[PDB]
RNA sequence: GUACGUGAAAUUGCUGAAAGGGAAGCAUUGGAAAUCAGUCUUA
RNA sequence: UCUAGUGGGCCAUUUUUGGUAAGCAGAACUGGCGAUGCGGGAUGAACCGAACGUGAGGUUAAGGUGCCGGAAUGUACGCUCA
RNA sequence: AGAAGCUCAGACGAGUAGGCAGGCGUGGAGGUUUGUGACGAAGCCUUGGGCGUGAGCCUGGGUCGAACAGCCUCUAGUG
């Protein structure tokens, strides 16, 4: 089972390439008059379920882990018993200090660290 | 104040600033593209020129309304003009900015015009009155100038195309 | 109350040793043996239950009992392996044949582990 | 040196479309000298490679190539349907493409 | 999958970390022996299309499991025994060629088999200046290509003109159409 | 550096990159250029 | 059982009324549009085919195969010179 | 076998006004996390990387300077 992706470009918002107020995250387009509401030829999409991924595959990185979020050495050691299922990934406001010694307990542990580097 | 451009380490480069500068923000744009990338003496004696009309400042961007005139031919243009007041505040500048070469020690010979940048200053804000007694906006668009002045200054082979090669270097020697 | 009862309180939703996350919640507990929130493994919410944990290149072994579950300083008991790593999967699985053999598995995979992570340790 | 040119010459006509609809995926190819469906089927199957030339020397190279395979016949006239590993570009209409003589069953 | 089962020392394995690793089911395909073309009978002469002898004419010897361990006279038109699989061939009209009078069964995969390397290191310069012709290619596997090719001879100069249709290489022309014409 | 914490978007100048024959923007598919990670390396 | 929205409609087939007529006004049955994209009619709200989760392959509807445009400058017998 | 879990099978998928369900994000409150933080919180910019059908979340680099968050629940001047 490799991992697959049924679309890989994001759903952006209709006419947030022409108007900045208009940012790209998306919404339903709710007018009476909208092609893309009525899904004219040409077009953008939008999001449907049945553009889902598949259950045994979503959530995994590309190398087969699902990222963690880690803030110390105690939630390294939540993934003492999934290294083969989750990846550890330090959060952004761990100090320098903290950030080492999650690395280093999570090489002990050989969990994989998303931003090791 | 930081400047523009990471170069003008303080090696072989000098540096000059005008703030808040009374004069068109425009017009001065017009004069700093004309006079960029030239060497110091050769923009004097552009700027001398312009001041006594023998030479002009190409209108390129800003060029609305501009007449034409036989003296924008030499750098290819119709439009041009002669902004004597922008043309003062690059000369006054740029008098600083070889100043400041002097004391730092450089050679005046090769010192080139290495970048030169106009921003739109905060605005000055007057009043004018219209018909019908309404009053209407005077504003005046300063510039900052600043300028800077410097001196002039394996892959790896696959198996079969390894044989080839060598095959190729036995035979040919 | 009962166990049952216990497990409908705590586990489920509210817990000290609860990380929930996206859609996915692990169990801290410290005597847990897999940290999966589960009526298997949750020794707050079952009876007796055993789990492992380490200390200074060593590995220590907790057990509990029934009748002494109304003492919580005494309940639990711990047992000492500084010996090796097979010995230490020697010592899981006698100390639970005549015990549940569900956690067998589960147990002798935590200990080896961690001996893994005390020889990365050295490395 | 007519000794060498062990393919056979084929031109990338469009895409399979419609009046209005294209799908890139699959490529219309005219084989020289195929002229109907019965000589089409000979070269079902076939490695068809579309070689061009870039600035770049991957592999110390200067030549890349696009592989692909002869699919289907295609109307009467004996133009055939590729697949290719990457979709042919819709700059190459009326591009050069080989059509190399194996998988042989000759 | 406790240890009285399996008692020892040191374990059978060491650690057992991780799932269960999931055993594959058990598959319901058996090998057979290919069907080759009728065509490729021994002894006829084909044409190379793909490799570095492409357009060259050589000798099928026999056929091997998958491939033809197939050689021209090296002394003909300088093609080695290799193996050559069957959809690069073009099995060619031409008259057949007598090969009873040679052992073909050392030919095996094992024979014409690569080196095991189980490594990522590779290639160099002394590397690409190693193996070539004048280093290793052992001195059984030149006498075995003196031994067929003086064997072949005799039947390719008995039938006139297939010295030189054998020297020759083949190539398409313009306004040859592959499936027009017969080989 | 008092036109002073942080200093966003509109808008603007300079630099670098690319495009442009009476609009532009957008979607699908791939080429080209740029850029990057997984993966392996081992057990 | 409780409650939302609606209480301006429009087009086509066939039947039909007032009308000199109408892309006119007013009705009856059914299907559509409004609320609905998609292939075809060059183009078009209701015409023809067909109704829609994300994709791969195959085969078709209506309509088409000189070129634009994917697909016979096909086969057979005729009519037509403007 | 987070029995609120696991497992097998079949059918189906248009949608305005409207209904309902489950989620995402914002400010404050009780509980919780040996939670993050001047060895750089929040915020901001980013031709970097990852996750989700999506709302959105995570992260590398830069800027910055004193606070802030995850989970269970409460609440509202909540998009």
């Amino acid at each position: 089972v490799n991992i697959i992706k049924k679309r890989t470009k994001p759903f952006k918002r209709h006419q947030s390439d022409r108007f900045k107020r208009v940012g790209e995250s998306w919404r339903k387009p709710r007018g009476i008059d909208s092609c893309v509401r009525r899904r004219f030829r040409g077009t953008i999409s939008m999001p449907k379920i049945g553009y889902g991924n598949n259950k045994k595959t979503r959530y995994c990185m590309p190398n087969g882990l699902k990222a963690f979020l880690v803030r110390n050495v105690s939630d390294v050691e939540l993934l003492l018993m999934h290294n083969k299922t989750y990846a550890a990934e330090i959060a952004g406001n761990v100090s320098a200090r903290k950030r080492v010694e999650i690395v280093e307990k999570a090489r002990a542990l050989g969990v994989k660290v998303t931003n090791a580097g | 104040v930081r400047y523009s451009a990471s170069p003008a380490l303080e090696t072989k480069c000098a540096k000059a600033r005008g703030a808040y500068l009374r004069t068109h923000f425009k017009n001065s744009r017009e004069v700093a593209f004309t006079i960029n990338g030239m060497s110091l003496k050769k923009a004097f004696i552009f700027l001398d020129n312009v001041k006594e009309h023998k030479q002009a400042v190409p209108f390129r961007r800003f060029n609305g309304g501009v007449g034409r005139t036989a003296q924008g031919k030499e750098f290819g243009v119709t439009q041009a003009r002669w902004p004597v007041k922008s043309v003062k505040f690059f000369y006054d500048l740029l008098k600083n900015a070889e100043a400041n070469a002097e004391a730092k020690g450089l050679d005046m010979d090769k010192l080139i015009i290495k970048h030169v940048q106009v921003n739109a200053a905060p605005k000055q804000r007057r009043r004018t009155y219209r018909a019908h007694g309404r009053v209407t906006a005077y504003l005046s668009s300063p510039s900052h100038i600043e300028i800077i002045v410097a001196e002039e200054e394996v892959s790896r082979v696959s198996l079969k195309q390894g044989a080839k090669a060598r095959n190729l270097a036995a035979r040919k020697a | 109350q009962q166990d049952e009862v216990i497990w409908q309180v705590v586990g489920h939703e509210f817990c000290s040793y609860r990380i929930k996350g996206e859609a996915q919640n692990f169990c801290r507990n410290e005597y847990n043996v897999t940290g999966l929130c589960n009526r298997q493994s949750c020794p707050l919410a079952n009876s007796r239950y055993a789990t492992v944990r380490e200390d200074n290149g060593k590995l220590y072994l907790y057990m509990k009992t029934i009748e002494r579950a109304h003492f919580p300083s005494k309940l639990w008991q711990r047992i000492k392996l500084s010996k090796n790593y097979a010995k230490a999967l020697e010592q899981i699985d006698q100390q639970l044949l005549y015990w549940p053999g569900r956690q067998i598995h589960r147990c002798k995979q935590r200990l080896t582990r961690l001996t893994q992570y005390l020889l990365k340790a050295r490395r | 040196a007519q000794g060498h040119r062990l393919y056979v010459k084929a031109k990338h006509l469009s895409f399979q479309r419609s009046k209005h609809v294209i799908h890139p995926g699959t490529s219309i190819v005219k084989i020289e000298g195929c002229d109907s469906k019965e000589e089409a089927q000979f070269y079902l199957g076939k490695r068809v490679c579309y070689v061009y030339k870039s600035s770049k020397a991957v592999r110390g190279s200067k030549i890349r190539v696009i592989w692909g395979t002869i699919a289907r016949p295609h109307g009467n006239s004996g133009a055939v349907r590729a697949r290719f590993v990457h979709n042919l570009p819709a700059k190459t209409f009326g591009s050069s493409l080989r059509v190399m003589l194996y998988p042989s069953n000759i | 999958g406790e240890r009285m089962v399996l008692p020892a020392g040191e374990a059978a394995a060491k650690y057992y970390p991780a799932y269960r690793e999931n055993v594959p089911k058990k598959a319901r395909k058996a090998v057979r022996p290919t069907k080759l073309r009728a065509s490729l009978a021994p002894g006829t002469v084909c044409i190379l299309l793909a490799g570095r002898f492409r357009g060259k004419r050589v000798v099928v010897l026999s056929q091997l499991e998958d491939t033809l361990v197939v050689t021209g006279p090296y002394k003909v038109n300088g093609v080695p025994i290799r193996r050559v699989n069957h959809r690069y061939v073009i099995a060619t009209s031409a008259p057949k060629i007598d090969v009873s009078g040679v052992s073909v069964e050392k030919f095996t995969k094992a024979y014409f088999a690569k080196q095991k390397r189980s490594g990522p290191v590779k290639k160099d310069e002394a590397f690409f200046a190693e193996n070539a012709p004048k280093n290793a290619l052992p001195a059984e596997r030149i006498a075995d290509q003196k031994a067929v090719d003086a064997k072949l001879l005799p039947a390719i100069k008995a039938i006139p003109n297939m010295k030189e249709y054998l020297a020759a290489s083949f190539a398409l022309s313009n306004g040859d159409r592959p499936h027009l014409m017969k080989f």
